[PDB]
């Protein structure tokens, strides 16, 4: 009765998809021919129901390349999924912003739309989506600007939250990241009800120390990003002591409306040989989520400000305990709070424990803790793509394929300027008040 | 979908394209008559790329043969590798071009171009979504050459969204095997520079240097050579034909490769590359790749990349590796590298990976690099250009075909503009 | 013509009740003291009367509606006149009709946006319309 | 006790008679040698039934030329067809009104009378006749204009329903097309007490986007319309929770005189495939009914006004659901009724679901819908046809052909005056009036 | 049922009827000697549209062969597949026209002319209910030019209602086969316009290009030529003796392709056509066949049809086929060749479909093109006609047999009229 489907643009979204829906049949007892063999109908949210015991979910997978489309098709996941939500471009836009925004974009907007309205008209109390795409790839960045618009134009006011993959700063993979990047956020700005960051290096940085796995991939990376989405889904789709809704998300952690770009991070993340010799004691992982080395962007806290913490723990948790953890926390020395937020702790608690996929790289553990917070040490990070934007636009480098593909100049100024305003937004925002 | 047509023109063109095909026919598990004894079902689900699937179960390449001397076609009709092609693809004509352009581009090539085009515009209207064309040919010949240009100017012409790509041997600094062949690269850089996304220069020297050292072959046959351009476009290809990790396609390669629409001239590379008996010696594992290409003596073209700056690279991927490994690789030799990299480019690393090895090997990759080294070849063709265009030597045979000096002239100053070009781009700060 | 826009997140561009309240009773000089009385859709006929001259014909729509089919016809003009500016904001009619103060204020805030969107200057009497 | 017979011309006419007679063996469990191995006698409608358990259909196939009868006669239905019924011709019209109409259709008009007459006196409360022709052969429009004219002078009146194939805008199989079917409208105009238009086109769009079959042939159509009839008669042919007869069809869908041409849809038309996966609410199928893709003709509603609509439903429906549906189908923004019809909705009830055919395309659903809709946008089709006449009637092409064949210029041209009057009638009906 | 009288004149017409009745007991399965070998009761459903059944289970084909010299008779009688034609239809005579029309229409012609309409009037009233006839001749012999026009008039004249078709061979434009052509042509096709209902125009120099060109035969007989008439005449006929999912017969596409009486000169075409290596490596679907028809080289006319208008386009297509793949393809060829059709005949192409391929052909079709191109040929007979007959060259010898100058003034008359008519057709708006 409780709504809330999923929108995966991007090769990146799709496999996070992947993962997240691998995780999500695992966590309801789901077989992948989406038959049933703490717990309220908890899977109603993610998973719609047909007349016998099939469920299918309630997401749209659309890309403009047909490769991994058709992974999924011929994948392990095949019956499961709506053939209609696996929806298929012909040519990808090819890391150009232009071409999945205004050239190829177009060509398929309408069905992926229709495919969304015909989802929600049968739903009940439809929450909102969850957007999963990257800013690096053309497809990711421009088709996701262009359906928040057409989202936002044709619904009023659902939480519409970014799990975006942002660009690396020195581990890139593609040469015009920070066009897509600043075009995308110049676009998305007015849509996006609140944003989560995520970097590649830093969860590289986090699988080597703690899972020790030398040499990770990608499926890992996803294994961590479905963990964080399913604990953020959790309260929704489970009993718990303190619930939250998805709402609360966008009002606890966005004091204004252009700083909505909070960060993540999980805990705790360890391996089953190393599963033992030590408790896992709320304090200690909620030390092991304040610690600036488990976070998931390549940015230091400690040069910033926190102005607001969602913390969520799901488990065997005891809040006498959280209490505890929260205040000696809000005590140590590299976490001060800006001037104008006294209080800038939010808390969720849900009974249910985190699922362990068969297979993975995590082990089984009791309690478990998702932080999600909105601090000032993140605007850093813009600076740095504003410095690489003006240098590959001293030379009016790659500006052709976006010329040709109906883009306009203006719009690389206009979005250069809108990026410096956010800057100096982030800049006024992080000093402190008189008297 | 995503359906390529490759034309091969000249007789390399024709030897490598024949490699090619060999190589793409063991990529997909292919026989010479055409049917499919492959074992995974990711061999078939990709096929239409470069095959259209016949009546009974078989298949045939989209490819076009293009000559004006029947002995390169027959030498393909009667090896091995010969009955899957369509015999009407087999367009050639009678007395060759005699290593003249303006018989390639003019005379010659006038009286085959139509028949070409019907062909390329059946194939275009029976594929599903074309992709883009690509044409394997030669600048020292003048049947390659001229016919190239000529058929790269109509197809573009016909087509003008579509990307193309041209893989053309360059003439080795060291040793010319021609005589004229100043004049007929200089008429096809022109055309290829004015009709071109992108190009990419191979070089008999730099060949022949890497096979008599990295392979330690002392007896390098031409079917060796043609063999590694044929892995090195397949390892190119293969982001498009095959899932992967992080895919991409030759659009992703030309966007990310290209900042200025003139500059797209590239140089290929291929790793690994390992003697017969030096093969189990060493583990391959993607630093060893990747320390592999970044060199001189890996580079199949004639001009030593430090002497220049790397604008853009491109690197592509193909066996199960982590791509942790790989993002750490591509950064380590970024980092320690920053003086032969652009610094108004930052991030200049284009990475793409595939999930199919390349038949045997275990995993192996593919480099393409766009740096401004190269302008020093064109300087020493503009520079033998002139010493053969201030005395008029051999001028009248073009001249008795009725084109002018005039295209000489202005050919001349478009690829001097093009080297003061690449030149400001590499004085850019 | 007519230009569109959206409503997702803004400061200081939010009205309040009684703002927005007294800004509909003085541009069509009326005595409205609930905003989901706005659920009549009379109020919003003649505001697109007023924002493009014709564009409707207010002899169809009820301003003495009391009922719910009457609401809901009123809704399939409003929807007419929508249709025929171009303006493509699919509006919620069912959640409307029960009167209910969310939907209400939503779609009346929305309709603020739009309507200081495309209004010009132009002045009138909004009585001569009425009747 | 309750009979209504069909008469079949024209090729298409035949084939539709096929696969109708198909679905209506199927449905009462008829084998095709005629023998019995929600339900009332409910096969007493289209069956009559002699002397020991063998039935045979109250149905005429009429067509001239012997090449689709003789497919029929030696085909699987052999036995159960009477051989009379099986009437053939010597020379088809080829696709020349005239022909069919003057010179070759009066040479068998009275035997075809005759037969009919035969099949009405034996009956004892005959309601009407279900015709199906198509307007582009000569055989179906000329016949079936003489035929209806010899059928009102003799019966008064009855209910005479035709199911025609109309001109498909762009997809024409011949090149005279207009000239028939301007003659045939205005020539039973006069007699067609509800004519029902269905278009080629529109059902190609529908078997490739929803069937998922790439490539369809005339089975697949047939077996649609097949439905569509089968769910017309399914009131008459089986219990209900509300009947409807088909004076009542003829009452809810014609408000004026001469503007008696609805549209059909049929709904849900999913493959077994993907007949999982969606439980096909009764909100689901109206919303897919409404929506302008799922039309079998070349028009899209949006753009006209809807005079009267008349939704069928039959299987496990349940009505406060109906009601709800049919609610929110009158709140939306694309359906906007014509000022003087405030209450444009008929329902329809059966219990009876749909009957699958072995072999088929459709899948084996609980809930089936027929829409049957009276709007105003179909007179933008005849306007095309218009100009086409037109244009074929600036330079007199192929007019000697009906010249030399018993047709008077005049009338050619009377036709044309009487279609634009049609137009105009369209047109004054789509305006509101004062007050 | 509907029944049709097959009639051949001349050396020509003779041959293609000797080899078109071979093509049709082929595909209803009939020995030499008459006797019924199929295996499909549809090949006998019909069979009484071609064949009469005598006693003892054998079918006789209902065809007359008309000629005024023995050696074609002779040749037809000797050979196999000749014991099936009934004896006293071998209707010859002794001397031939010697390439002379005004001896074949008055004076050799009217010898036999009786017997050949008793044979005509018998078949006729043996036959349920007549369809009509066809006539297959050529234009340039005196023989077949004169005497198939002398029995179409009097035929036309016993039978007013009945629709009559002609496969007429026109001269090639570049070579003449004889040297009094024009004459021959110009009073054949007068008469051919005063009583024909539609004809098919036929070029031997397009035939032989079809043939060297697609088919890839270097050394085309005259045999081949006639393979490929007689499967055009097939393809036409195959819509009436088989089942369809959209019938038509001779009576649809006369009236479908024929908007003015007097424009009723077609041009046939057929496909596919392939090589006999080239067969297996191309996918016989309807976009290919299309795609194979609407262009110069697949037309059995000398004329380009690119120089005029399309009025009309029949199609008949045999196979099971998807009818919507048959209607996309008919509309997609239709609108991106807007320029070449005439604008005030919207929708104008007719689609025929039947059921049974033409034997080892899973699928085929065929074409009749009404375009007013064929004007072309017309005024170069014209032309030449002027040029003979201003300087009265041969005159004297349709002179000597009664024939007047006035009769020949009247049907260059005519046909100047004719190229007139298709004019302005092609000019309308
Ligand atoms: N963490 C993580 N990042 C991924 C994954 N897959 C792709 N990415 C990111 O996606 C970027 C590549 O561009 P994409 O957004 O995937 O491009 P695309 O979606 O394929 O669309 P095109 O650019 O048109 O091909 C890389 O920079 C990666 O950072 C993944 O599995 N995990
Ligand atoms: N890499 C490689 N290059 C080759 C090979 N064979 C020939 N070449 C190059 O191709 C050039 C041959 O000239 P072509 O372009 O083929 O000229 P052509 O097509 O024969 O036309 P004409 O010169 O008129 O006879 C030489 O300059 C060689 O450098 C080969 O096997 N491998
Ligand atoms: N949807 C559909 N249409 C058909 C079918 N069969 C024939 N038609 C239509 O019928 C038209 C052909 O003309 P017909 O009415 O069949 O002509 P006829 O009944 O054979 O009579 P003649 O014209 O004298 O040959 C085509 O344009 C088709 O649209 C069918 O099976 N399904
Ligand atoms: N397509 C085709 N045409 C042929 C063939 N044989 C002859 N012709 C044509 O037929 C013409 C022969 O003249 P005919 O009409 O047969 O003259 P005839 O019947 O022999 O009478 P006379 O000229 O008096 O001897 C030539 O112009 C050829 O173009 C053939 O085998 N195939
Ligand atoms: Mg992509
Ligand atoms: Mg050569
Ligand atoms: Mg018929
Ligand atoms: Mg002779």
């Amino acid at each position: 009765m409780r709504e809330c489907i999923s929108i995966h643009v991007g090769q990146a979204g799709v496999q996070i998809g992947n993962a997240c829906w691998e995780l999500y049949c695992l966590e309801h007892g789901i077989q992948p021919d989406g038959q049933m063999p703490h717990h309220h109908d908890s899977f109603n949210t993610f998973f719609s129901e047909t007349g016998a015991g099939k469920h299918v979910p309630r997401a749209v997978f659309v890309d403009l390349e047909p490769t991994v489309i058709d992974e999924v098709r011929t994948g392990t996941y095949r019956q499961l999924f709506h053939p209609e939500q696996l929806i298929t471009g012909k040519e990808d836009a090819a890391n150009n912003y232009a071409r999945g925004h205004y050239t190829i974009g177009k060509e398929i907007i309408d069905l992926v739309l229709d495919r969304i309205r015909k989802l929600a008209d049968q739903c009940t109390g439809l929450q909102g989506f969850l957007v999963f795409h990257s800013f690096g790839g053309g497809t990711g960045s421009g088709f996701t600007s262009l359906l928040m618009e057409r989202l936002s134009v044709d619904y009023g006011k659902k939480s519409k939250l970014e799990f975006s993959i942002y660009p690396a700063p020195q581990v890139s993979t593609a040469v015009v990241e920070p066009y897509n990047s600043i075009l995308t956020t110049h676009t998305t700005l007015e849509h996006s009800d609140c944003a989560f960051m995520v970097d590649n290096e830093a969860i590289y940085d986090i699988c080597r120390r703690n899972l020790d796995i030398e040499r990770p991939t990608y499926t890992n990376l996803n294994r961590l990003i479905s963990q964080i989405v399913s604990s953020i889904t959790a309260s929704l789709r489970f009993d718990g002591a303190l619930n939250v809704d998805l709402t609360a998300f966008q009002t606890n952690l966005v004091p204004y409306p252009r700083i909505h770009f909070p960060l993540a991070t999980y805990a705790p993340v360890i391996s089953a040989e190393k599963a033992y010799h030590e408790q896992l004691s709320v304090a200690e992982i909620t030390n092991a989520c304040f610690e600036p080395a488990n976070q998931m962007v390549k940015c230091d806290p400690r040069h910033g400000k926190y102005m607001a913490c969602c913390l969520l723990y799901r488990g065997d948790v005891v809040p006498k305990d959280v209490n505890a953890a929260i205040a000696t926390i809000k005590t140590k020395r590299s976490i001060q709070f800006v001037d104008w937020c006294p209080t800038g702790f939010k808390v969720g608690i849900n009974y249910q424990p985190p699922t362990v996929v068969p297979g993975g790289d995590l082990a089984k553990v009791q309690r478990a803790v998702c932080m999600l917070s909105n601090t000032t040490a993140i605007a850093e990070a813009w600076a740095r793509l504003d410095h690489k934007f003006d240098l590959m636009y001293a030379k009016r480098a790659f500006v052709h394929w976006y010329v040709g593909e109906g883009m306009e100049e203006g719009e690389f100024s206009e979005a250069r300027e809108d990026m410096a305003a956010l800057e100096k937004d982030y800049e006024e925002v992080g000093v402190d008040s008189v008297e | 979908m995503r359906e390529i047509v490759h034309i091969q023109a000249g007789q390399c063109g024709n030897q490598i394209g024949a490699k090619f095909w060999e190589v793409i026919s063991d990529e997909h598990g292919i026989d010479p008559s055409g049917n499919y004894v492959g074992d995974s079902d990711l061999q078939l689900e990709r096929i239409s790329v470069y095959y259209n699937e016949a009546s009974s179960h078989k298949y045939v390449p989209r490819a076009i043969l293009v000559d004006l001397e029947p002995g390169t076609m027959d030498s393909v009709r009667s090896g091995a590798f010969g009955h899957l092609f369509r015999p009407d693809n087999f367009i050639f004509g009678q007395s060759g071009a005699g290593n003249n352009w303006a018989k390639g581009h003019y005379t010659e090539g006038a009286e085959l171009v139509d028949s070409v085009l019907d062909v390329v515009r059946k194939e275009c209207e029976n594929c599903d979504c074309l992709q883009g064309f690509q044409l394997t040919h030669s600048l020292g010949g003048g049947t390659g050459s001229g016919m190239g240009t000529l058929l790269i100017s109509k197809v573009r012409e016909e087509y003008p969204d579509r990307i193309m790509n041209t893989f053309s041997v360059v003439p080795s600094p060291k040793v010319s095997d021609t005589v004229v062949e100043p004049y007929n690269a200089t008429l096809s850089i022109h055309q290829l520079v004015e009709n071109t996304d992108e190009t990419y220069c191979i070089d008999n020297e730099a060949l022949y240097d890497i096979c008599f050292r990295t392979l330690k072959l002392a007896t390098p046959t031409y079917g060796d050579l043609n063999h590694l351009v044929s892995a090195t476009m397949s390892g190119v290809t293969t982001s498009l034909r095959f899932p992967g990790q992080l895919n991409a396609d030759l659009r992703k390669l030309a966007v990310n490769m290209v900042p200025f629409p003139r500059l797209h001239f590239f140089m290929p590379g291929f790793a690994p590359l390992t003697a017969r008996g030096s093969q189990q010696y060493r583990a391959l594992t993607v630093p060893e790749l990747t320390q592999q290409m970044f060199d001189a003596k890996n580079m199949m073209a004639a001009c030593d990349p430090r002497h220049g700056r790397y604008l853009t690279v491109a690197t592509v991927f193909r066996g199960r590796m982590s791509m942790k490994e790989v993002d750490e690789q591509m950064l380590a030799i970024q980092s320690k590298n920053s003086s032969y990299f652009v610094e108004w480019i930052p991030n200049n690393v284009k990475v793409a990976v595939c999930d199919i090895p390349p038949r045997g090997l275990k995993m192996s990759s593919t480099f393409i690099g766009n740096s401004t080294a190269i302008q020093e070849l064109f300087k020493r063709i503009s520079e033998q250009f002139t010493a053969m265009f201030r005395r008029k030597a051999f001028l009248h045979w073009y001249t008795g075909e009725g084109m002018d000096e005039m295209e000489f002239t202005e050919a001349e100053s478009n690829m001097n503009d093009l080297v003061s070009e690449y030149q400001q781009y590499q004085d850019a700060t | 013509m007519a230009v569109n826009v959206y409503s997702t997140s803004v400061t200081s561009e939010n009205l309040s009740r009684h703002d927005m309240l007294a800004w509909v009773n003085d541009s069509l000089h009326l005595n409205y003291t609930k905003i989901e009385q706005l659920c009549s859709g009379a109020a919003y006929c003649q505001f697109m009367d007023m924002l493009f001259p014709g564009c409707v014909h207010l002899r169809k729509v009820k301003f003495q509606a009391k009922l719910e089919h009457e609401y809901i016809h009123n809704f399939k003009v409003l929807q007419a006149a929508f249709k025929k500016m171009g303006v493509d904001k699919i509006i919620p009619v069912e959640k409307l009709v029960k009167g209910k103060f969310q939907d209400n204020f939503e779609f009346i805030q929305w309709f603020k946006k739009f309507f200081d969107a495309n209004y010009d200057g132009k002045d009138y009497n909004p009585l001569l319309a009425r009747q």
